[PDB]
């Protein structure tokens, strides 16, 4: 579970950070 | 773009280096400007919320641990994301003065292009100090098949099979998930091959030096055969092991510390 930790926790980064190249398709 | 190095590096920054890849190139085509301030409100919330868990288990990940490059090289990279979760929560001041900035909505096409890098360098710390760990176990193991060689008894031989079969498993594995992780097929097929070279002499191993602890037992015996064989299988079980121990230090080798 722990070893994970930071890659789970850097795999929401990137996503949330997805959402917001998302409004540039306009 | 960057270069990723694992699957899993791949599988999470990718998308998001696809992203800004074709919502750049099109920009020639004539895409139009539009926009959305309000959504953007909230973006960068989480977007600052989770560049705010990467640093706190980032933070736990560089007290906890014992490896000296991953402090001399994590910290640092806790930096070089701060500017993307700053460069681009201005980009909001820059969207939402001037809903027309050509500047400010490509001041998202360079912080959030800041945001990964700081990400795509703080995996590569981590996931090397990974395969650190991992070459540790397996010199591990090259040493403890050297003790091998003054095993003499009976008692000798069971705390030593006792001892090391758990070092293989805990060898394998890692050179097991390690491989499911590789992009280059050849380095892969080298890992498992010799991973699998490894296990299928060590029962060979142990027979030889059973047929040594034992024949040590009656008397006008063929012993030096049972040696002789066991010295081949570790000079063998070693080339092995090394053959892993290298391609994994090329895959991984290190840029701030040696």
């Amino acid at each position: 579970y722990t070893k994970k930790e930071l890659i789970e926790s850097a795999r929401k980064v990137s996503e949330k950070v997805s959402h917001v190249l998302a409004a540039l398709q306009a | 773009m960057p270069v990723f190095h694992t699957r899993t590096i791949e599988s999470i920054l990718e998308p998001v280096a696809q992203q800004i890849s074709h919502l750049v190139i099109m920009h020639e085509e004539g895409e139009v400007d539009g926009k959305a301030i309000p959504d953007l409100t909230a973006p960068v919330a989480a977007v600052q919320a989770a560049v705010s868990n990467l640093v706190r288990v980032g933070k736990e990940t560089v007290q906890t641990t014992e490896d000296q490059i991953l402090k001399r090289d994590m910290p640092p990279a806790f930096i070089k994301v701060e500017n993307a979760c700053t460069k681009l929560v201005q980009a909001a001041q820059m969207l939402q003065s001037d809903p027309y900035s050509v500047p400010a909505r490509d001041y998202l096409i360079d912080g959030s292009r800041g945001i990964l890098s700081g990400t795509s360098d703080l995996l590569l710390t981590f996931d090397e100090a990974e395969v650190r760990k991992i070459i540790r176990v397996c010199k591990g193991i090259l040493e403890y098949l050297t003790v091998a060689e003054v095993v003499e008894t009976m008692e000798d031989l069971v705390t030593y099979t006792k001892n090391l079969g758990p070092g293989m498993t805990k060898m394998a594995k890692m050179i097991d998930e390690r491989q499911q992780e590789l992009t280059h097929q050849e380095h892969r097929v080298m890992l498992v091959n010799s991973m699998n070279t490894v296990k299928e002499l060590l029962p060979v191993l142990i027979s030889a030096m059973k047929i040594f602890v034992t024949t040590k037992n009656s008397k006008n015996q063929g012993i030096e055969e049972a040696l002789k064989n066991r010295n081949f299988t570790v000079e063998k079980m070693s080339a092995e092991i090394n053959e892993i121990i290298r391609v994994l230090q090329l895959t991984s080798w290190d840029e701030d510390a040696w």
